[PDB]
């Protein structure tokens, strides 16, 4: 549930136009899914 | 060699017991496998069987041990693939049953409760995978 | 192939200071893949 929270609230604050502080933080999220995509991280 | 009241009184008592079991009678199906067991050793069907009922009574590595030994005494028992790979599916390692039931669907795909639960397991697998 | 590889595009342009021009869009593909990901459909 905290994941999926601060995922959601995350993306809805770019939604406004505002600009985050540590995009590290977003990217990390982001390409944390990617290697799932394809499938087999390790 | 061998003689024929060792085989004659495993195969009562296995016939007893699956009576029983059909009936649900766990704990008596246990002790009539535990006696011919014990007066066959070789016989991997007592080891599925009570694998199963030991998962129906959630004890996960009697079961594990009994799977192994009965692929020890024959490697290619499909009961026992079934049962083992149910019973790591209960367990919760999914991967080794993922690997079983895709090499049962390989070999036999024309079962119809094994493909639904095959896919219902890979949607299971996949939430697991995503949720973290 | 097209739509990973401006999905790349997109978040390097994100996290490297410059401004998307659609970010609804953006939203749209981030909340798409988090549905399918959920295995929703329909």
């Amino acid at each position: 549930v905290k994941d999926l929270v601060v995922l959601l609230f995350e993306t809805a604050l770019l939604s406004s136009g505002f600009s985050l502080e540590d995009p590290q933080t977003h990217s990390n999220r982001i390409y944390r899914m990617i290697k799932l995509g394809l499938g087999i991280d390790e | 060699p061998p003689a024929d009241g060792a085989l004659k009184r495993a195969e009562e008592l296995k016939t007893q017991a699956n009576d029983y079991f059909k009936a649900k009678d766990y704990e008596n199906a246990i002790k009539f496998y535990s006696q011919a067991i014990e007066l066959n050793p070789s016989n991997a069907i007592y080891y599925g069987n009570r694998s199963l009922a030991y998962l129906r009574t959630e004890c996960y590595g009697y079961a594990l041990g009994d799977a192994t030994r009965a692929i020890e005494l024959d490697k290619k028992y499909i009961k026992g693939y079934y049962r083992r790979a149910a019973s790591n599916m209960a367990l919760g390692k999914f991967r080794a049953a993922l690997r079983d039931y895709e090499t049962v669907v390989k070999v036999k795909p024309h079962d119809k409760d094994a493909k639904m639960k095959y896919q219902e397991c890979n949607k299971i697998v996949k939430q697991k995978a995503f949720e973290r």
